[PDB]
């Protein structure tokens, strides 16, 4: 049972999520249009490959965590 | 064949430490590693194939990606082992090994780039090539997302558990294996990676030659944990789906299984590790 969609922009930047060398998937979300690498725990917590060792609750969370890493920075593909 | 507590080595084992590594760097042959590593940590999932991380593996897989590192240091200095860093004493950015004739310290606070130390950006020697996002340049802060580095009563709470790992093998489970990796309970290996910042807080974390660090001492608490424990031996043992059992292979290798890695003393020993003792 997937989470729910979402879009916002946070710091100034474009945070979408959406049911959907990397892992199979389920969900993916968006940092300014450019895929951002999740990731669901067993517990529901999810992670991302730019803070892949500090579980937050939701897609949501995690894509914030990954804007407040970037400071500014684009993410490569 | 000795691998050492990091704040005991001398000045010739820093600089020769650090020499070998850059010359990797230089050569191409270290962003392998960075690459090797983030191909599994994306991969590895609860749910299916499970092998460098959140599964039983996770110590004999990083037992032989640090041997296989190691090797690769001694290909161009002979002398040169892994040392380890024992974050429950050196848990403070003043400690040695966050000094400029070693790893250099913390990041400065408006981009968080290491401004110093053989590893800063600005030496010319240190680009980061494997990456998630565009920034270029060695990345740390120390203490910054999590206060505390893991104690040493935290460790020993943990040596104490005597099943290695369990059902459902993965980062839900109780046991040895995932407190130490720390998914579950006060959280060793994970929180260092994330009291480090950076890249070591993410997928592409071999990116900081402290991972190696890091790493030789979770491996080194596996070493005291048998030591604990004689009669507690890797599990599962086999036919498991998904995760590698005792004699079953591990990739990327695919010629070595946990049971290969089991004793480190095949390849290595420490400055120091307990015997069983009561
Ligand atoms: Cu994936
Ligand atoms: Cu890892
Ligand atoms: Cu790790
Ligand atoms: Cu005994």
């Amino acid at each position: 049972a997937a989470p729910e969609s979402f879009d916002e922009v946070y710091k100034g930047r474009r945070i979408q999520g959406r049911p959907a060398h990397e892992h199979g998937g389920g969900y993916e979300v968006f940092v300014d249009g450019v895929q951002l690498h999740v990731m669901r725990n067993a517990d529901g917590s999810w992670i991302s490959v730019v803070s892949h060792y500090d579980p937050v609750p939701t897609p949501r969370a995690a894509a914030r965590a990954a804007v407040d890493e970037l400071q500014g920075a684009p993410l490569l593909p | 064949t000795v691998r050492k507590n990091q704040a005991t080595l001398t000045a010739d084992e820093k600089r020769r430490f650090v020499a070998a590594v850059l010359e990797l760097k230089r050569s191409g042959r270290y962003d392998e590693f960075v690459r090797t590593h983030n191909e599994f940590i994306m991969s590895d999932t609860d749910s299916g194939e499970r092998t460098g991380h959140r599964s039983p593996s996770f110590l004999p897989w990083h037992r032989r990606f640090l041997l296989d590192f190691e090797q690769a240091l001694q290909s161009v200095d002979s002398s040169v082992t892994l040392p380890y860093w024992d974050w429950s004493a050196d848990r403070t950015v003043r400690a040695s090994l966050w000094a400029p004739d070693f790893l250099g310290g913390t990041g400065r606070s408006t981009d968080g780039r290491v401004m110093d130390g053989p590893f800063a950006a600005s030496t010319g020697n240190w680009p980061i090539n494997v990456r998630v996002d565009s920034r270029t340049y060695l990345r740390r802060s120390l203490g910054g997302s999590v206060a505390e580095l893991p104690t040493r009563a935290e460790v020993e709470s943990v040596l104490a558990i005597s099943a290695y790992d369990l059902p459902p093998y993965n980062s839900a489970s109780e046991g040895f294996r995932n407190h130490l990796e720390g998914w579950r309970g006060v959280n060793l290996h994970n929180r260092v990676h994330v009291w480090v910042g950076g890249q070591m807080a993410t997928g592409v974390s071999p990116n900081d030659p402290v991972f190696w660090l890091h790493h030789a001492y979770v491996d080194k608490l596996w070493a005291e944990w048998q030591r604990r424990h004689p009669d507690s031996a890797y599990v599962p043992t086999g036919g498991t789906p998904d995760v590698v059992d005792l004699n079953e292979t591990m990739k990327p290798w695919n010629t070595v299984r946990p049971a290969d890695l089991l004793d480190h003393t095949a390849y290595y020993t420490f400055d120091a590790l307990e015997h069983h003792h009561h």
